[PDB]
């Protein structure tokens, strides 16, 4: 097998080259110059951080825990980078018997990275950032499965290969008009660089899964946390975008698929700079109280539609 | 003659005024586009599903036609 090794090393570079965009686009959004000194346009700085944070930075926590803690950055990468495997792409690595089920299960398993980092420090200061990270993720897992079901019943089955073929004339944004707007919010269930987000950034509280971790484990967390942002951006570009298929020419698909994802890649960092944090209590009131009755009403609506007019795979 | 700091009036900068104004969407206009996109959305989607039926029966026909398998 060569394909897996050709989907980790160039992918870790994409999370590395993200650091440019994380302060270049975000910089111009705030009217400030980002990467400039290090490279021609600061292009040598993202690869410099790998030399900076791993080879020279040494920390291990004080009071600590036993085997757990250092188990958590292994759980961070080894569950978020595996998410690249079930992706349909032009051609998938081992096409699943049911596609999106593996995508939804491993995403919830990726939440454990911020959960086990609560017991990284035995001291109570770190676990407050963990307990906040529970509720900021636990509620949004409800709608994430429901809004999927309304799209999946509209087009094909759980298999991700069928989701490419179903969009031949028009996108799925237009039939699922309120549901597409939900997937700019529901995608930010995992601790991502955003305005909605979770307990990961500083601002008000101490940094979750970062105050306990070093540099080396803490550096490994960013290579997983920012990796999930690309993952949700690609996953939205499958469920809601498509444009064309073309099995004969893979070259025409690969260029067209990347532009659609890159426009969404900018959009989350667009969200991050623009708006403040939603608060621990009031994020639980955005969904559950307000958005859950809306999504279920649309779920009720999407059950009737294949019966009203023929729509069965 | 002694020279000091001079005063300038002209327009007096215009202090305290609401620059915020509503643009593009009004209220009733965006809902006509919103439901209009939905009506166009479901109608175009189900036509492909009916086109899928042409393939669906024909794909399963291959198993019925092949009995030496």
């Amino acid at each position: 097998m060569i394909n897996i090794l050709m989907l980790i090393i160039p992918i870790l570079l994409a999370v590395a080259f993200l650091t440019l965009v994380e302060r270049k686009v975000l910089g111009y959004m705030q009217l400030r110059k980002g990467p400039n000194v290090v490279g021609p346009y600061g292009l040598l700085q993202p690869i410099a951080d790998a030399i900076k944070l791993f080879i020279k930075e040494p920390l291990r926590p004080a009071t600590s825990s036993a085997s757990m803690f250092i188990l958590a950055p292994i759980m961070a990468l080894g569950l978020a980078l595996t998410m690249w495997i079930p992706l349909p792409m032009p051609y998938p690595l081992i096409n699943m018997n049911l596609g999106v089920l593996f995508m939804l299960a491993m995403s919830s398993l990726a939440v454990y990275s911020i959960l086990w980092s609560g017991w990284a420090s035995n001291s109570k200061y770190a676990l407050i950032g963990a307990l906040r990270a529970v509720a900021q993720t636990i509620s949004y897992e409800v709608t994430l499965a429901i809004i999927l079901l309304s799209v999946l019943l509209m087009s094909g089955s759980f298999t991700l290969s069928t989701l490419i073929t179903t969009q031949e004339q028009m996108w799925l944004i237009l039939p699922a008009w309120p549901l597409a707007m939900m997937w700019f919010i529901s995608t930010l269930a995992e601790t991502n660089r955003a305005p909605f987000d979770l307990t990961e950034g500083e601002s008000e509280l101490v940094s979750g899964f970062n105050v306990e971790y070093a540099a080396g484990p803490f550096a490994l967390f960013f290579m997983a946390e920012y990796a999930n942002i690309i993952m949700m951006n690609i996953f939205t570009a499958i469920l809601f975008l498509g444009t064309s298929h073309n099995p004969h020419m893979p070259e025409l698909y690969t260029i067209n698929f990347t532009i659609k994802s890159l426009l969404l890649t900018m959009s989350f960092l667009w969200i991050r700079a623009s708006y403040p944090r939603f608060r621990y209590d009031q994020l639980m009131h955005l969904l559950w109280k307000n958005f859950l009755p809306l999504t279920l009403a649309l779920c009720m609506w999407h059950v009737s539609l294949p019966i009203l007019t023929s729509g069965i795979p | 003659x002694x020279x000091x700091x001079x005063x300038x009036x002209x327009x007096x900068x215009x202090x305290x005024x609401x620059x915020x104004x509503x643009x593009x969407x009004x209220g009733y206009s965006m809902f006509a586009v919103g439901i209009g996109a939905l009506l166009f959305g479901y109608w175009s989607m189900m036509k492909w599903n009916r086109e899928r039926r042409r393939l669906q029966i024909e794909d399963f026909e291959a198993r019925i036609a092949l009995m030496p398998l």
